[PDB]
RNA sequence: CCCGGUGAGGCGGGGGGGCGAGCCGGGCUCUCGCUUCUGGCGCCAAGCGCCCGGCCGGCCGGGCGCGACCCGCUCCGGGG
RNA sequence: GCGGUUCCGGCGGCGUCCGGUGAGCUCUCGCUGGCCCUUGAAAAUCCGGGGGAGAGGGUGUAAAUCUCGCGCCGGGCCGUA
RNA sequence: CGCCGUUCCGAAGGGACGGGCGAUGGCCUCCGUUGCCCUCAGCCGAUCGAAAGGGAGUCGGGUUCAGAUCCCCGAAUCCGGAGUGGCGGAGAUGGGCGCCGCGAGGCGUCCAGUGCGGUAACGCGACCGAUCCCGGAGAAGCCGGCGGGAGCCCCGGGGAG
């Protein structure tokens, strides 16, 4: 609809039922899911072998 | 103590209101746009009577600066009647016309008589 | 007893990371012009070089000569606006039925009571603006031999005369219980400014340099000498 | 007007919960999606700013 | 006096800390200031220390400091 | 086909039905492509999301709250042949 | 006289969720309003500029000598307001334990409750939330081909004149 119509519709009408729904696709809702995920668990391993270094030096 | 931002901005002083020694004018202006000037004379044309006897609505030339509420309010002070709603156009010749239509427990007709129109 | 739930937090404040904390950055404000133009002139005052004659100005009392000076003379003050009015009716009940010593106020006041060698002790304030008002006195009353100091504030001379500001007052008389505290400020001021005179006016003040350009000065030069050192060894 | 085409590119605001846009003249080779580095230390790398 | 940048946002000096060197554990030569895998996220403080208020040691709620080093005379550079 | 003052939104009966077709013309919606050393506005305005400072009641006479369904009031000024 | 200049040599904010001190009132219960202080705050450029650009929402019938998407009839719709802004519905109304009762259920306590469905795309009538932040819409040329829907035209029959 013309985006002065939004007002007047209800939220339903407007979104979906999902995280970032009715801004964000559904397939880049995944994939940042995943990557926010697998990013953060890199920096665990990388912050465990920065640890273990320091310890034998 | 401390500026956290490197803006410095004009900071907000006190404005006192005004209290004046004397007022500039010494009376305030009289209304000049009273009922009595916001209807100068009702329309007595033919289309004038139809309206009267179809439409429930009276004609009237009203002032030109004088508005719908303003019409609406001194037709009702003036002759006692109930307005429904009020059109308005400036004719050719810069007079204002107001189509005033009456509640619908209003006769028109009874009231162009009061009016002395009919 | 502690609860598990709570925890440290920390954040990391390294390029990248988190944002920056709300730290203190006064010292890099962009100030309303007129307060940069009095601060760039304080900077110039020192950058510049500043002849004898103003220079001799940033010389002052210290504050405890400056405060036995401002005792002795606050027991001088001239009369208010308000207690003159009695004097003045006291003298109508009495013509019906001398004048004590007092501080002299204003530069022209002052200058006439120098000239005339009328002046015991003359106070000058350090920051009178235009300089020129003042900027001679300090010659003159040596050459007159009229005992002269130099206080910090036209405010302080302002306040003793009952005005926002004074340039400089005088006394010309004390009464006699207040004649030792005069000779003793007297003596200790001649010092410091009538008998220093030669050297006060062949003194000039200011041209310094700026705290990184004088560290960069410092830096090049501890090289030669730590390399004038390692010539050796 | 211009041959060269634009790189639209984003950035971290340091001191301000914010994303900056930059409009750079886009070095041949570099694709969206790409980081890009800039500073003092950033690596030799094709679309990074350095000294 | 001029020019450029910026919402004039961390400049100079010192302190503090880390990796190296090397002289007979300490002092110094001297360097560094915590982000490079991915088309995520990232503010409006956690924690700690010290004071204070209200109600019945227990509840409810405030202030300060460290966290976020200190001192400085031009915002930072470039000219001159 | 009937009435009236007959200058009545007058009153009556019946009807307003069933299919086909087209690179047809006009408009429109959509899909897909080509052209550019041409890449083809801005803003008012409206909306969704991320976050979670807060607020709401102590099991009821329920509260904060609701972009849901109804209901209540108003929309002035100028142009208009 | 003035001119240049429109962010450039500028202390360019007169605002706000919230908090604390008071003052006034009223459906005086407690809430409004109001003054000050604290806190928070980029917009960065007054203003003008389009009856063909952007821009919510009105249609059918009748009616005049001359006006009608404006008048009348009928049927709608947008925006704004009302917390004395009213009524429904949603939030919402569940479970454990202990008594009483054959049971339906009824009492007393202790806990939950800022909705729910679908593997999913997403759906359902609502379905709390501020500073702040991200994004969408407004908002995008010209030409070709092809397809869908309409209006019109055409063809075959029923009526009525
Ligand atoms: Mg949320
Ligand atoms: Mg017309
Ligand atoms: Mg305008
Ligand atoms: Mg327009
Ligand atoms: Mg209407």
């Amino acid at each position: 609809v013309r985006p002065k119509v939004l007002m007047r519709l209800s939220k339903t009408k407007k979104h979906v039922s999902r995280a970032y729904g009715g801004s964000m696709c559904a397939k880049c809702v995944r994939d940042r899911i995943k990557r926010a995920f697998l990013i953060e668990e890199q920096k665990i391993v990388v912050k465990v072998l920065k640890a273990q270094a320091q310890s034998q030096k | 103590k401390i500026r956290t931002s490197p803006t410095f901005r004009r900071p907000k002083t006190l404005r006192l209101r005004r209290q004046p020694k004397y007022p500039r004018k010494s009376a305030p202006r009289r209304n000049k746009l009273d009922h009595y000037a916001i209807i100068k004379f009702p329309l007595t044309t033919e289309s004038a009577m139809k309206k009267i006897e179809d439409n429930n609505t009276l004609v009237f030339i009203v002032d030109v600066k004088a508005n719908k509420h303003q019409i609406k309010q001194a037709v009702k002070k003036l002759y006692d009647i109930d307005v429904a709603k009020v059109n308005t156009l400036i004719r050719p010749d810069g007079e204002k016309k107001a189509y005033v239509r009456l509640a619908p427990d209003y006769d028109a007709l009874d009231v162009a008589n009061k009016i002395g129109i009919i | 007893v502690v609860n598990p739930l709570f925890e440290k937090r920390p954040k990391n404040f390294g390029i990248g990371q988190d944002i920056q904390p709300k730290r203190d950055l006064t010292r890099f404000v962009k100030w309303p012009r007129y307060i940069r133009l009095q601060r760039q002139r304080a900077i110039l005052y020192k950058r510049l070089k500043v002849p004898p004659a103003i220079n001799q100005f940033t010389q002052v009392l210290d504050r405890q000569t400056a405060t036995q000076l401002l005792k002795l003379a606050h027991k001088y003050r001239p009369e208010t606006k308000q207690e003159k009015k009695q004097r003045l009716l006291a003298r109508a009940e009495k013509k019906a039925a001398k004048r004590p010593p007092v501080l002299r106020a204003g530069v022209n006041t002052v200058t006439t009571l120098v000239e005339n060698k009328k002046a015991q002790l003359v106070v000058i304030a350090h920051d009178v603006d235009p300089i020129e008002l003042v900027v001679f006195l300090p010659a003159l009353c040596r050459k007159m031999g009229v005992p002269y100091c130099i206080l910090k504030g036209k405010a302080r001379l302002g306040r003793l005369v009952h005005r926002k500001t004074c340039t400089t007052v005088a006394f010309t008389q004390v009464n006699s219980e207040d004649k030792g505290a005069l000779a003793k400020l007297v003596e200790a001021i001649r010092t410091n400014y009538n008998d220093r005179y030669d050297e006060i006016r062949r003194h000039w003040g200011g041209n310094v340099l700026g705290p990184k350009s004088v560290a960069r000065i410092a830096k090049l030069e501890k090289a030669k000498a730590k390399e004038l050192a390692t010539k050796l060894g | 007007g211009r041959g060269a085409p634009l790189a639209k590119v984003v950035f971290r605001d340091p001191y301000r919960f914010k994303k900056r846009t930059e409009l750079f003249i886009a070095a041949e080779g570099i694709h969206t999606g790409q980081f890009v580095y800039c500073g003092k230390k950033a690596q030799l790398n094709i679309g990074n700013v350095l000294p």
